[PDB]
């Protein structure tokens, strides 16, 4: 009784979703990662100088 | 190479020395973990020693060996996740008594694991007088197949001990046993003997020569 | 004289020295930087390997230079020193083997009280003590044909101190351990019998390589010293046998430890 | 009326299935051969370690081990700033305050302990002993200097107040052991793991879960938020990392490989969200691409298994540490 | 809180002997490096001696070697300094100062009360002028001329400032010439270059008047500047 009364009310909140399209979601993800790829050093190794670790 | 990180580094060395001293002092004792299943089990053993909802550690003292005993009794959560941390522990304790014998398969489950294998098990049968007074009467049954043995008493006890055992599928395991009546002080002594035996076995396995 | 074969002799001696130094540096590197291996026990093995390195890198060159030309090309200095170093290092090796075996026996027997005292302090003290005693044994008497000393008082005492006591101590200790192991190990019996035979074999080989290598030369050296002098040419072979054992010894201890062997496997590949 | 639940479930199944239509941006260049090397060897611990965290300075990292000691290292010079002796030896998590003044840890003691750093006496000491849970703790995070968020083994997650010392709210509904709760960069939402292959986002103010994601076969063990604060990836004992997006409400990229047969212990993203780091229950630290779906990055060593790994806020370096009591810094 | 009470001084004839005891309470003294600093009865500051937290490292000033010795005992929470063969120049009042060294540390944070004592190369910094008339509500600037650049390869600038209240024990303002000490209003702000050092005070009030000092920590021995005194004309 209680479990169903709670689950039914909970499920409608998750049902109330847009949903945003996966194509544009993936496009946003690739755009963001490409835009921010110029900062992290693991992609392109930085020079040995200015490196805190020798 | 600069004034003050010279002091910082010597502070670091002092910290390291203190840490190593504390570690070499702490690793000197021995650790046994007991996880009695069901009920009417480990309570008698823990009572035989001479802020809730958590594991309780009991510290013991016997012949210059103080023991750190951990019983995960209040842990209502699943075993697989928190069960593993006890990995480097010398001996386990197993208590059972006396139908509802899923503890039989639970023993097999704990004795067979991807890790934790190379550890001896000290199982206790803490309820013996109750079993005896139950077996003078004929329940009988025995609710086992093809028992085909004498009813009373040592014969039935030995058949039970042969059961609930022999599931050791690995070498270099020394499964122990005892007959506790919940009224004797010999439990500490036999535990000490088992610990001493497993230490000797271990040492012999170390070069080894085993 | 071996006018032509000296090339083969020097080649084999260099091969022996490189093999022993390789094995010893390998075992030292393995014992360092290994958390499981980290234990007070291994310090004796470290000291033994170090003494084995030093003896190989010092004595073998000069002994090789001897007996291939027939002339002591160097001066009177420093042959005395040389002999002292040679006896010191041999005795070191022997008594480190003695100490490691004694420590194991001490650990196996009377386990409840013993595990208490294995503190790097005590073990480092024992290492100091063994180095001192070796130095004390080696201290006296401190064309040219500078050959091994033959003082009657020195020869017998040095021989007994270098050989007889450690050998009997090893024999007694390992017989005791074998008896205890057999007694304790009175459907996976496949199994118990196989484990029994295996540990019997490993104890046999450990106690046997040492004796078969060191007994011949010391036996002959004890002979012709105060007793009847009946030496022969194979004395040179007997001499070399000691360096062969020095090369040999490190492996016979590293092979029979599963975690030690795993560390060796990791470091090699 | 329980059948209505399983019909609604088919409704939402068709919904998610229709809202999606791998074959996109596949032409981008591969990350290529990626190799990291050890630069430091933090060798102070004695026993196995479980968790570590990075400070906001990207300088001091704290790790916990079975010996019961917390160490604040100096990653630059491999020093030891502090060594806290614990009350309960058994610990499974640790956390660093964003302000750098407090450090918290917890384990099987079922109580979260919070410590203080800056004081007149110049010695660390306890501040509060949070005792509301009845199960083993999994992880702790700091929303700010005044609020903590934690996840225990009671299938429940609770938000506390250190000065108050009481559970201001409680979240529940996973019906399984919840592990590895990771806060989002926005510090207003978070997603927690579960023992039943389910992940749920939660609201830090309203108090009820917003979405519930599924699709995996076995227990999960790790989760972390994407730098953009709009996605996350979860690791599991099925040797599989699955990426979920709240907007998509469906799995995006199933990372898998036939050769690997093992579990997962910890994951962490990169600064730009292109390197997907992970720590397996094996003798390596497998590294995967963000969305290109190729097993590219491999890290050798160390001897034992791998428990935790954490990337710095700036991305200069990464840290590791596992049951062998050694910590390595890979750059 | 933290209290440093010292009383071991007295009028001693030249060539005599005396001992100094600085009692520490309110903090873990066993984990701190301890400093001795004396001030002349008329003007001037100088460093006497320093002892490490672990007592494994000792230092002394140029005119202290062979005459004065230092020693501390952790269980007693007190520092022992022995005055032997005291000279006519030694007539000055002293100060015992605590310190600590690790990453992001603030040494010389708290200063003692001091004792009254009477009788009968290395980089040096200069401050000029030593007296400037100021008014409340007006910002002021202080500079300390240094000899050698103090910017170490670690990216740091080993320099510290201090402020002595008129008749009271001095206390710290800026550490590492860039940060702010605890219990200090945000108006103060250190500054300067690698060799040139500047102190900035904004919205000066009538309770901050005193004497300023500059001090370096790049290399032993230490040294102190001439100092600058303000007024409320
Ligand atoms: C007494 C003594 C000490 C050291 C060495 C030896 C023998 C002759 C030897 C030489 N070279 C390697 N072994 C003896 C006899």
């Amino acid at each position: 009784i209680a479990q169903a009364r709670k689950l039914v009310e909970q499920l409608k909140m998750e049902a109330n979703i847009d949903r945003i399209k996966v194509s544009k979601a993936a496009a946003d993800l690739m755009a963001y990662c490409e835009a921010h790829a110029k900062e992290d050093p693991l992609l392109t190794p930085v020079p040995a100088s200015e490196n805190p670790f020798r | 190479l600069s004034a003050e990180e010279r002091a910082a580094l010597e502070r670091s060395k002092a910290i390291e020395k203190n840490l190593k001293e504390d570690g070499i002092s702490a690793a000197k004792d021995v650790k046994l973990l007991l996880l009695g299943a069901g009920e009417s089990g480990k309570s008698t053993i823990v009572k035989q020693m001479k802020k809730t909802t958590g594991i309780v550690e009991t510290h013991f003292t016997f012949k210059n060996l103080h023991f750190r005993l951990f019983d995960v009794g209040g842990q209502r959560s699943e075993r697989k996740k928190w069960i593993h941390c006890f990995e480097d522990v010398t001996a386990i304790i197993f208590c059972v008594a006396l139908r509802m014998h899923e503890s039989l398969m639970l023993f097999d489950s704990i004795c067979n694991n991807k890790f934790f294998i190379d550890t001896s098990i000290i199982l206790f049968l803490n309820k013996k007088d109750l079993f005896g007074e139950k077996i003078k009467k004929s329940p009988l049954t025995i609710c086992f197949p093809e028992y085909t043995g004498p009813n009373t008493y040592e014969d039935a006890a030995a058949y039970i001990q042969a059961q609930f055992e022999s599931k050791n599928r690995s070498p270099n395991k020394e499964i122990y046993c005892h007959m506790t009546c919940a009224t004797d002080t010999n439990n500490i002594q036999v535990v000490f003997d088992a610990v001493t035996d497993i230490i000797i076995a271990n040492n012999l396995r170390g070069c080894g020569l085993y | 004289y071996s006018l032509q074969v000296t090339l083969t002799l020097v080649c084999l001696a260099g091969l022996l020295m490189l093999l022993t130094v390789f094995g010893n540096v390998l075992v030292i590197i393995a014992v360092f930087t290994s958390r499981a291996l980290k234990a007070p026990q291994n310090l004796f093995l470290v000291s033994l390997a170090s003494a084995d390195i030093l003896v190989a890198t010092l004595v073998i060159p000069f002994s090789l230079a001897n007996e291939v030309m027939g002339y002591w090309y160097f001066g009177k200095a420093w042959c005395e020193i040389y002999l002292a170093l040679d006896v010191l290092f041999c005795t070191s090796s022997i008594v480190h083997l003695c100490a490691i075996s004694l420590d194991r026996y001490w650990s196996i027997t009377q386990a409840i009280e013993y595990n208490l005292k294995r503190t790097p302090r005590r073990i480092k003290a024992i290492i100091i003590t063994v180095w001192v005693i070796s130095a004390v044994i080696s201290f006296p008497p401190l064309e040219p044909r500078c050959e091994i000393n033959d003082q009657k008082w020195y020869v017998i005492s040095s021989c007994i101190g270098s050989f007889f006591a450690p050998c009997l101590i090893m024999i007694l200790v390992y017989v005791r351990i074998y008896q205890i192991a057999k007694r304790r190990t009175r459907s996976r019996w496949r199994g118990r019998q196989n484990r029994e035979k295996r540990f019997t074999f490993v104890l046999a080989v450990v106690i046997g390589v040492f004796v078969v290598c060191w007994f011949p030369f010391f036996f002959t050296y004890t002979l012709t010293a105060v007793g009847c002098s009946v030496p022969r040419t194979l004395f040179k072979f007997f001499f070399w046998f000691g360096y062969c054992n020095s090369s040999l010894n490190p492996v016979i201890y590293t092979i029979f430890n599963h975690d030690f062997r795993r560390a060796f496997k990791k470091i090699l590949c | 009326l329980r059948q209505e639940a399983e019909q609604l479930k088919n409704q939402i199944r068709d919904a998610r299935k229709a809202c999606a239509d791998s074959q996109i941006t596949n032409n981008i260049d591969p990350v290529g051969r990626i190799q990291m090397r050890t630069r430091r060897t933090l060798r102070g611990h004695l026993a196995k370690i479980y968790a570590m965290h990075w400070g906001t300075d990207s300088r001091l990292l704290v790790s916990a081990s079975q010996d019961g000691k917390l160490i604040i290292w100096d990653s630059y010079t491999t020093n030891k700033v502090h060594a806290i002796p614990l009350r309960s030896s058994w610990v499974m998590t640790c956390a660093y305050a964003p302000s750098g003044n407090y450090v918290a840890c917890g384990g099987l003691d079922n109580i979260c302990s919070i410590y203080n750093l800056k004081t007149r006496e110049g010695n660390v000491r306890v501040s509060r002993e949070l005792a509301g849970h009845t199960g083993y703790l999994s992880c702790c995070r700091f929303l700010d200097d005044n609020q903590i968020v934690t996840s225990s083994g009671d299938t429940t997650c609770a938000l506390w107040d250190i000065e108050t010392g009481q559970q201001t709210t409680t979240f529940t509904g996973h019906t399984g052991d919840v592990m590895s709760l990771s806060l989002a960069p926005d510090t207003r939402l978070f997603v927690s793991g579960a023992c039943d292959a389910s992940a749920k986002l939660w609201d830090v103010r309203e108090g009820m879960c917003r979405q519930t994601f599924t699709g995996h076969e076995s227990d999960i063990n790790a989760i972390c938020f994407f730098p953009n604060g709009n996605a996350f990836a979860t690791g599991s004992d099925d040797a599989t990392c699955r990426l979920f997006d709240l907007r998509a409400d469906q799995e995006l990229m199933t990372y898998s490989h036939d050769n690997i047969i093992c579990g997962i212990t910890s994951v962490s993203f990169s600064k730009s969200g292109r390197l997907l780091l992970a720590g397996y229950d094996d003798f390596n630290c497998n590294v995967w691409d963000a969305l290109k779906a190729d097993r590219a990055g491999v890290l050798a060593g160390h001897d034992n298994r791998v428990s935790c790994l954490g990337v710095t806020d700036d991305g200069m370096a990464v840290a590791t540490g596992s049951w062998d009591s050694f910590l390595k810094i890979w750059n | 809180d933290v209290q440093l009470v010292e009383s071991g001084g007295g009028l001693v004839q030249p060539g005599g002997s005396r001992k100094l005891s600085c009692s520490a309470s309110g903090f873990a003294f066993s984990s701190f490096g301890m400093h001795w600093v004396r001030q002349a009865p008329e003007k001037g500051l100088e460093w006497v001696a320093y002892i490490s937290s672990g007592s494994g490292t000792i230092y002394y000033a140029d005119t202290v070697k062979g005459r004065f010795t230092i020693s501390r005992d952790d269980p007693k929470n007190t520092l022992f300094l022995q005055m032997t063969s005291l000279r006519s120049e030694d007539t000055a009042m002293y100060y015992c100062v605590r310190s600590i060294y690790y990453y992001g540390s603030s040494p010389f944070d708290f200063w003692g009360q001091g004792t009254t004592l009477t009788v009968s190369s290395d980089i040096v910094m200069t401050q000029a002028t030593s007296s400037v008339p100021v008014t409340p509500g007006e910002s002021v600037s202080i500079s300390c001329r240094s000899s050698k650049s103090l910017l170490h390869s670690n990216g740091n600038t080993y320099l510290y400032w201090f402020l002595q209240r008129p008749g009271q024990s001095p206390q710290l303002l800026i550490y590492r010439m860039s940060n702010l000490a605890s219990g200090v209003p945000d108006r103060f702000s250190g500054s300067g270059s690698g060799t040139a050092f500047t102190l900035t005070i904004s919205r000066l009030e009538a309770e901050d008047v005193g004497v300023y000092y500059c001090m370096q920590h790049l290399e032993y021995p230490l040294t102190f500047g001439a100092g600058t005194k303000l007024e409320l004309k």
